[PDB]
């Protein structure tokens, strides 16, 4: 149940991210590879193991 | 240099310097002094915080107890003399300042004193040491008790004709249960007779063994009529669990004493956790000198 | 879930502020499998804190494992401090190599270009490309070394919730097998000859590693006072709000 | 402080390096005898 | 399961990208740097362990 | 749920508390955040006092010195068509901008540039690193030094009829004695005609044996006409000490390039404290690669 | 605690006393050898 609520605010966050990113700028696709990167960074592992 | 360096008009100085510095030097220091002592009270704080409210972290001290009396004899001497009314003053001053903490008007309602019972009994333990079940509840103390040195009936206690009385008390320990010696062959030769298991035995004697003769009758009065302490008032509680409670006391009337002649009377109390020092000579025992000069 | 926050917020000041990158790819993996593999496998061999049996039932309805608590303390109290003990050792290392801080905001577009081997420091002297790559690894060693530190004081702490380590004892084995052994690997990744070859990390200076140091006290300090409020006011407000 | 200070351009990292391998060896030592300490 | 989970299949993209930046390097450039062949190096053996 | 975890009228909750809950731990978070703030600020500034203004604390990183270049080419090549003039724009845009900062308007009157041997000499030093005698005075470089590459004649500087030329410059390093090799029978080829101690020699070449016979006439433009730096403009004092500093350049033309192919110019700079290394293809040396197709 | 809770008030000064004098005895030794260390 916790991981699902966080992956929730990690995935807003990434949208949010990438906002900031394009009103700053950046290229469509480094805009992508930041929100990939920082879904995958906001999701802990290895609580069930 | 007189004029000079206090005050002169050109460079505008005071003892030396002139404003800016006084003012940069002056709140340099306030702002120091306040860091220290904002740094000494939190440091402070932390102490007062490690610490409990109902028991003192340490209590190796306080042990055994003393033996504390009324009244309040310095250099440990009673002297006064019998016509003179005004020399046994402060003596009664004192007498009655702690015979007036056991009025009965004070253990007055069910709370927070309830009755006990009228002969010696052993321990009470009301719980453990926390706030759970609220105030603890003490034994009540009569004054009454005392039979001849109460201040009901003759408020001077006996000083007025020659036959003082001395009471006595031992110091509150929290948590402290009394011990007396066991029944077994091996006891003083005083504490055989009247082997009450509950009570505490207090006796005085002749510190020199001259002095024997010249005491009299010493007549001990207390709980039950026994020359003790009941064990049913321990053990104490502390102030904060057991507020209005009162510690046993003991009379003690030294009937029959020569007059014109300075006697040393040593009284003392028997107990397994009790001992005494040739130090502190109030631990356990007690010296008092009297002299009924008339 | 402590160690999350320090991982992250380069990323951010990195792209945000536009400064050199403070962790890298290897440098993070060596955080993650070093001081959360041993360390957290030793926690669960813990002892019972003397309260266990003289502390009330409960509730699963109103008390559960991961509360609105949890994030309280890690990432918000102790993390941001682990964060802040990081970029001390960074800024550190930059300011004594020439580079000080001031002139840092906006170089990564600079910092970045293979191109520039001219790029200028504030005390005026001009760097090449690998010159001014090798400070930034510097970084990243002496980053990884500043989170060793700080999970000593993060891992100390964790050891109980309610009583002291002075109450609770350091008998535990395994725990200080993890201290002694996270040390030893990073004195010998940064020691090692042919590291630089490979890993990418670069020995450090002894007056760096001192770094941390400030910031690994003040983590012990404030649980151990924390604690103190608690076991002195039940059902206060510290009760309420930390304690997980 | 004259043209031969070519000191100023040069650190020994050959000693850092053997202290820090011996300190490390140190350690992993310390670490091995308390895990193992009886067998258990 | 363990090896091809759901967390470590980036982990193995990054590896496989790693190993093509050095194949158009050795291919293209004279003389190349080795930090793309350490890396998937160091990558596979942490997917593995 | 919805509504009530939301907003309920009744406990007047808001997310799941009151208000002053909110206001509580609002506060404690602020003054936490503003202690930790406070705490890093402080431990920020001792290290901006440790440090000194006029010199970097280690200098090991930035040794030896490394050579740059002008144009800026991405990837270390040059290509350019000699019809399309909208094809080496980007290069003489770079050469001028580097040229730029020669201009004798900049260098004039006496302070803070002083006249130097028009001809190589040996060094200078204007004293220690201090601030004792103020800013301290760097040697003049006169654009027209370089003779077929100014900018002044033709702005291009030779792009334009397949003639191009190559600034090279060694790296500011402060206090960095550059010293040349000596005399003595080990000496590369190269080096041995013109053997003026006081010129740092700089040297191209090609990197392949091939390569050789497609690459012409190496022409270097410079102090005094040798194909070096003089030793009169070190050492470099620092920003701090030494504003307004200009460092030697030397120009390279390549004439006779062969047409329509890439050729791999390396180009290394000799001398005792010159050391390059296989990892950092720019420290002493710097490879370039030319195709001149039109 | 019961009414044999005589632990309480009792205290070991004597163990108290031999590891203070351990290490008085270490210290005094500790500055005489580095007062002396070479006859001078
Ligand atoms: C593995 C991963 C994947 C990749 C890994 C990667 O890294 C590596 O593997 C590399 O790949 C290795 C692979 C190598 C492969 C091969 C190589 O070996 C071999 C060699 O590779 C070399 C290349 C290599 O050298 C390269 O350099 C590598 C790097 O690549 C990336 C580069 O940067 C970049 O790509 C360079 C490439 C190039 O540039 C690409 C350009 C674009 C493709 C494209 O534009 C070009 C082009 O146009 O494309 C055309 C094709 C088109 O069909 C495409 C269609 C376009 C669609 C357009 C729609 C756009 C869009 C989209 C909408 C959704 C939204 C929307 C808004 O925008 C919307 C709006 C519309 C309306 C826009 C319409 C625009 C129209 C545009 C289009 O039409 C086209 O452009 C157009 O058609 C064109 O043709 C035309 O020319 C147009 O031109 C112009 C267009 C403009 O340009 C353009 O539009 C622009 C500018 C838009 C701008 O945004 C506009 C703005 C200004 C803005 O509008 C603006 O004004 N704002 C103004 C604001 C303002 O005033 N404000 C004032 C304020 C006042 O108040 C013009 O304008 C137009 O008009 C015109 O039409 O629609 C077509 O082809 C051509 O045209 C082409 O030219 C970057 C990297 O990928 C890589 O490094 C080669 O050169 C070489 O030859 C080869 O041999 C996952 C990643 C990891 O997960 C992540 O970690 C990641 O690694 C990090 C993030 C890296 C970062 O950090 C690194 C350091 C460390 C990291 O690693 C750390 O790890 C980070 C980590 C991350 C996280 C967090 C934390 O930190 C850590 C924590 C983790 C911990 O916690 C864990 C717990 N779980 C545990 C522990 O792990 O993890 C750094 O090193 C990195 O650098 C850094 O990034
Ligand atoms: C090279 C690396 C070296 C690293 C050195 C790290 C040094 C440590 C850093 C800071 C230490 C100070 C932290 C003090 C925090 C307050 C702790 C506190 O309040 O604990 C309270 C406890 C009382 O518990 P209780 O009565 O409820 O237990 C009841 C047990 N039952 C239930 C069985 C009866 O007290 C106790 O345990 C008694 C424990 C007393 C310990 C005193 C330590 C303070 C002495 C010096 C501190 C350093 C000052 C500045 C140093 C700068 C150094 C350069
Ligand atoms: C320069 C300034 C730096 C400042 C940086 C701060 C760093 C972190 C700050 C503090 C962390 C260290 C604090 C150490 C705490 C020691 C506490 C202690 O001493 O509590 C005494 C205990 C109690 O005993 P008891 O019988 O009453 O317990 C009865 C238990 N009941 C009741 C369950 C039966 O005694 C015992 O635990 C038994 C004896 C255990 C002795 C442990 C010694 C090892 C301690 C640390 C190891 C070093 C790790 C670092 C590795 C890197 C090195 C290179
Ligand atoms: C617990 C997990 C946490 C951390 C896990 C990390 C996972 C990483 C896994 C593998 C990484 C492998 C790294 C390989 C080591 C280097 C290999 C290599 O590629 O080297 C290349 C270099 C050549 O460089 P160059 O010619 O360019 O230098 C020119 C120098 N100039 C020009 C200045 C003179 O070789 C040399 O330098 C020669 C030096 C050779 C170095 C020998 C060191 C041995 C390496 C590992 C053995 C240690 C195992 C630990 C055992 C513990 C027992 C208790
Ligand atoms: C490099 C530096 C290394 C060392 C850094 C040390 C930093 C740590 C220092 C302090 C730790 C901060 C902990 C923060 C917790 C404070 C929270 C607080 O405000 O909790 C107050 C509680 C009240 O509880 P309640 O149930 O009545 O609330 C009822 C509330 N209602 C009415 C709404 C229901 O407790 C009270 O008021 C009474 C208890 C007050 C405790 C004060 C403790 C001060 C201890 C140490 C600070 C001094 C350090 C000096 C060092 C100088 C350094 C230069
Ligand atoms: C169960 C526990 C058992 C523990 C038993 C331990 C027994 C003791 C064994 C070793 C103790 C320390 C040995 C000291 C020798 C270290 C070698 C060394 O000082 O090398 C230094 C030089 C590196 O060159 P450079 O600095 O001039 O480069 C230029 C530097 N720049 C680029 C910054 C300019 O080496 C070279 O050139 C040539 C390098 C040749 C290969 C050296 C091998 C080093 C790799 C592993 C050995 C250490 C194992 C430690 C085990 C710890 C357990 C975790
Ligand atoms: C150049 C440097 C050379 C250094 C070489 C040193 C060689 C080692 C020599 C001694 C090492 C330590 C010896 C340990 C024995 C100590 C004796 C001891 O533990 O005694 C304790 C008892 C005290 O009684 P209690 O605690 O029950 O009282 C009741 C306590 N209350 C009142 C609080 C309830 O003792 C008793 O009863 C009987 C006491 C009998 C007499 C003990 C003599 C102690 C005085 C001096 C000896 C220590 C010299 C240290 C030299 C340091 C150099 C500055
Ligand atoms: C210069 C710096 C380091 C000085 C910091 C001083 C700190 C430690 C001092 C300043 C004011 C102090 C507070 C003043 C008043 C109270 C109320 C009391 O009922 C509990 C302690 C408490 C909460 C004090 C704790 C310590 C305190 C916060
Ligand atoms: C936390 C407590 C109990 C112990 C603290 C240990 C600290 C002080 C130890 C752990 C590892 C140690 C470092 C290990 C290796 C080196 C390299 C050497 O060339 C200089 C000293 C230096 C940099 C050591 C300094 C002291 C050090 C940082
Ligand atoms: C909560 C406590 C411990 C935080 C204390 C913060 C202290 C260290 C901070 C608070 C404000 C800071 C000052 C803010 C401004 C300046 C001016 C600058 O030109 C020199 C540093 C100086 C003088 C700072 C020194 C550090 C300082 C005094
Ligand atoms: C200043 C630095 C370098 C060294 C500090 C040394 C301190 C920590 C040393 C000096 C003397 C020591 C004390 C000497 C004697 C005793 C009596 C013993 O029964 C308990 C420990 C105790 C109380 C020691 C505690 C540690 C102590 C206070
Ligand atoms: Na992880
Ligand atoms: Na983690």
């Amino acid at each position: 149940h916790f991981i699902h609520i966080i992956t929730g605010v990690a995935v807003f966050l990434g949208v949010s991210f990438f906002i900031l990113s394009l009103i700053l700028g950046y290229s469509w696709l480094e805009a992508v590879i930041f929100l990939i990167g920082i879904i995958v960074a906001n999701v802990p592992e290895g609580l069930l193991a | 240099g007189w004029k000079k360096f206090l005050w002169d008009s050109e460079k505008k100085e005071f003892l030396g310097r002139t404003g800016s510095s006084w003012f940069k030097i002056f709140l340099f220091y306030l702002i120091f002094y306040g860091c220290l002592a904002g740094i000494f009270i939190g440091t402070i704080q932390v102490l007062l915080l490690t610490l409990s409210d109902f028991e003192p972290k340490y209590q190796d001290r306080v042990a055994p107890p003393g033996l504390s009396h009324a009244p309040y004899a310095i250099k440990t001497e009673i002297s006064f003399s019998i016509s003179n009314p005004k020399s046994y003053e402060s003596f009664v001053k004192s007498m009655h300042k702690l015979m007036d903490l056991y009025n009965e008007s004070s253990q007055a309602g069910n709370s927070p004193f309830e009755d006990c019972s009228d002969t010696p009994a052993d321990y009470i333990k009301r719980g453990d040491l926390d706030d759970s079940q609220g105030q603890k509840k003490a034994c009540r103390f009569s004054r009454m008790w005392l039979k001849n040195c109460s201040g009901l009936d003759d408020t001077t206690y006996g000083y007025a004709e020659g036959k003082p009385c001395v009471v006595a008390k031992l110091n509150r320990i929290i948590g402290f249960y009394p011990k007396p010696l066991k029944n077994t062959t091996d006891l003083p030769e005083e504490l055989q007779a009247n082997y009450n298991q509950y009570v505490l035995p207090l006796r005085c004697a002749a510190k020199r063994e001259e002095d024997r003769e010249k005491i009299g009758s010493i007549e001990y009065f207390g709980l039950g009529g026994y020359a003790g302490f009941p064990l049913q008032y321990y053990p104490y509680y502390g102030k904060r669990l057991q507020k209005k409670y009162l510690q046993p006391l003991l009379a003690i009337q030294f009937t029959n004493l020569t007059q014109n002649m300075e006697l040393r009377i040593e009284c003392k109390v028997y107990g397994e956790n009790i001992d005494y020092s040739e130090k502190d000579r109030f631990r356990g025992r007690f010296e008092v000198k009297i002299e009924v000069k008339s | 879930l402590t160690s999350n926050i320090p991982e992250i917020t380069p990323f951010l000041v990195f792209i945000i502020g536009n400064v050199p990158l403070p962790l890298g790819t290897v440098t993070i993996l060596c955080i993650d499998l070093g001081t959360d593999m041993v360390p957290a496998i030793s926690l669960a061999y813990e002892q019972a804190e003397s309260d266990i049996m003289k502390r009330q039932p409960r509730n699963p309805k109103t008390d559960k494992l991961v509360n609105e608590r949890l994030i309280s303390m890690a990432y918000g109290q102790i993390g941001m401090i682990q964060a802040l003990g990081g970029f001390f050792s960074y800024f550190v290392i930059l300011a004594e190599n020439g580079f000080l801080p001031m002139d840092l905001i906006g170089k990564r577009v600079r910092w970045d270009d293979r191109w520039i081997s001219d790029v200028e420091d504030s005390f005026g002297q001009q760097w090449t490309y690998e010159q001014r790559k090798i400070v930034e690894f510097t970084c990243h060693t002496s980053f990884f070394i500043s989170i060793v530190v700080v999970q000593w004081a993060d891992l100390i702490i964790c050891k109980t919730r309610r009583n002291s380590i002075f109450q609770q004892g350091m008998k535990n084995k395994i725990l200080i097998f993890g201290l002694f052994e996270e040390t030893a690997l990073a004195a010998f990744l940064s020691y090692c000859p042919g590291t630089d070859v490979a890993l990418r990390m670069y020995p450090l200076k002894p007056s760096w590693w001192f770094c941390a140091f400030p910031y690994s006290l003040i983590i012990f300090l404030y649980d151990e006072m924390r604690r103190f409020i608690i076991r002195r006011s039940p059902g206060g407000w510290v009760e309420q709000e930390t304690y997980y | 402080e004259g043209p031969d200070n070519d000191e100023r351009f040069t650190y020994d990292y050959y000693r850092l390096r053997v202290v820090g391998l011996i300190v490390a060896a140190v350690l992993c030592v310390i670490g091995i005898i308390i895990l193992l300490a009886g067998k258990c | 399961r363990q090896l091809f989970g759901g967390f470590s299949i980036l982990l193995w993209i990054g590896a496989i990208l790693c190993f093509l930046a050095y194949g158009i390097q050795a291919a293209t450039e004279d003389e190349p740097a080795n930090d793309n062949l350490y890396l998937g190096v160091v990558l596979s053996t942490v997917v593995i362990v």
